[PDB]
């Protein structure tokens, strides 16, 4: 729960869409209207606030936002 | 009268130098593949093999499952097997001259792809369709390839660069950023595509400057360069090579046959921008299954070859009207009624379908 809001925090930052939008079942790109260049931007702003890698290969199995929380 | 010396200068990527600073663009379906690679590396530009689609090669001869007469699954789609020959039949015309190869990052088995083409013998790789940020993962094995993204915005270089040094403490050897007036699928806003502000001649500028800032990253110009005067422009605004592919596509020894008959009919008006399964605007020619949808005369689509994972397996091919890797396959077997058939904007000009040593003597002469 303290990690979905901070990492809530850092989508709605990111994409600029309202956090209370940013729900689990929410996809990046269908739901909340980013690009490529916006989830790499994304998922590059997570590996700071957070010090992990997620390599590519998870990456491109995450697509909603409860896929992002849960490889945290 | 006799052919004369080029003022242009060798261009070097990463190892392998090339002696006039051009790139034929990779196009699939089996368009450049051994024949137009092989004899553009002859005659002293880089030519780029694609390896998508590759199981179509000498009509599935390389696949070893087929179903409703296509390539099953991105194994045999991406044939390993047909790939290596294409490389042995480009090395017959180019020897050891450098080969490129290209890669959409769109596709699945992407990473097998790519140590398919360096395991082919390829010593430069070349992707677009997607933001490869693992390009430099899958050519570890391989320190002696070239590795080449290609970009629309200075934006992108900017990402990738952080990228790869964040991951790799590597950098990518040269940047191609294509513009909008290019063939195949757009990096560009689905929209802009005409602004003023994406205009190739603006964008080389601002990826050069960004470049300057990694190390001065060689930045090759693609997307409506038709002659040496284009050649020449995009030079001087800081390139240092040019990818040119609707001139090679009007070229004899193209590998896909059908282009010699088809361009010098095409008329400006019959060049379009459509959707596709892959995710970006593709400019294409209105005929073959672009004719076939509108007259509600469309194949079906069953997803059989599995070429890109934006489609999720025909749900995007269902919603735009065809199936990509089908559409572009049945081109190279010559299917006018309902192939897939891309061109850059400049393809009207296209009049007389020319040699690649004709066409290389008339970019470089002076
Ligand atoms: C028929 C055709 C097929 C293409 N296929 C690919 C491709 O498979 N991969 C790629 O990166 N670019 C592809 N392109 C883009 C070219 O490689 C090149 O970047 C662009 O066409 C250059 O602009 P020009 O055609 O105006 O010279 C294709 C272009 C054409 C015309
Ligand atoms: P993202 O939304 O995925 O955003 C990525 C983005 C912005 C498009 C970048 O990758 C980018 O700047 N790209 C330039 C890539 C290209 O412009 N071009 C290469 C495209 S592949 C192609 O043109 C056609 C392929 C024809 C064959 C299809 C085979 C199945
Ligand atoms: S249905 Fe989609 S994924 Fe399958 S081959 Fe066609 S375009 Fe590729």
């Amino acid at each position: 729960m303290a990690l979905f809001e901070d990492i809530q925090a850092v989508i709605a930052e990111q994409l600029n869409v309202d956090a209370a939008q940013v729900t689990p079942e929410a996809e990046f790109v269908k739901d909340l209207g980013a690009d490529s260049l916006d989830v790499v931007e994304l998922i590059m702003a997570l590996e700071e606030k957070f010090g992990i890698e997620i390599p590519d290969e998870q990456a491109e199995k995450i697509v909603n936002v409860g896929d992002v929380v849960k490889y945290i | 009268h006799h052919h004369m010396v080029s003022t242009l200068k060798p261009l070097k990527i990463g190892k392998h130098t090339i002696k006039f600073p051009i790139f034929q663009g990779g196009m699939g379906v089996g368009i450049s593949w051994d024949e137009l690679a092989g004899n553009v590396a002859k005659e002293g530009a880089l030519g780029v093999i694609s390896a998508v689609g590759t199981g179509y090669y000498k009509n599935m001869r390389f696949v070893e499952r087929i179903v409703a007469k296509k390539p099953f699954e991105a194994l045999n789609f991406y044939s390993k097997k047909a790939l290596n020959e294409i490389f042995a039949n480009a090395r017959k015309i180019c020897g050891n001259n450098p080969l490129g190869a290209n890669i959409l990052y769109a596709i699945n088995d992407y990473g097998r792809v790519l140590r398919d083409s360096c395991e082919a013998g390829a010593n430069i790789i070349i992707t677009g369709a997607g933001l490869p940020t693992n390009m430099p993962e899958f050519a570890k094995d391989f320190s002696d390839v070239a590795l080449i993204p290609i970009i629309s915005s200075a934006k992108a270089l900017k990402i990738l660069c952080k990228r790869w040094s964040d991951r790799y403490k590597r950098i990518p050897d040269a940047f191609i950023v294509e513009g909008p007036l290019s063939g195949g699928h757009q990096g560009f806003k689905y929209e802009d595509c005409f602004k003023e502000e994406f205009r190739l001649e603006n964008l080389v500028p601002k990826v050069v400057e960004a470049s300057k800032e990694w190390g001065n990253i060689p930045i090759i110009a693609a997307g409506g360069i038709w002659d040496r005067k284009d050649i020449d422009t995009m030079l001087s605004l800081g390139a240092s090579g040019v990818q040119m592919a609707t001139r090679f596509l009007g070229t004899k020894e193209c590998d896909a046959k059908v282009y010699a008959d088809l361009l010098p009919t095409l008329k400006k008006e019959d060049i379009l921008l459509i959707k596709s399964p892959v995710g970006y605007p593709a400019r294409a020619i209105n005929t073959g299954v672009i004719k076939r949808i509108e007259e509600g005369n469309a194949p079906k689509i069953a997803c059989v070859s599995n070429c890109v994972a934006p489609c999720n397996r025909g749900e995007e091919a269902k919603k735009v009207g065809y199936c990509i890797a089908d559409g572009l396959g049945r081109s190279y077997l010559g299917n006018r009624e309902e192939g897939l058939y891309f061109t850059g904007a400049n393809g009207y000009r296209v009049d007389k379908i020319i040699s690649v040593h004709e066409l290389i003597k008339e970019l470089t002469e002076g």
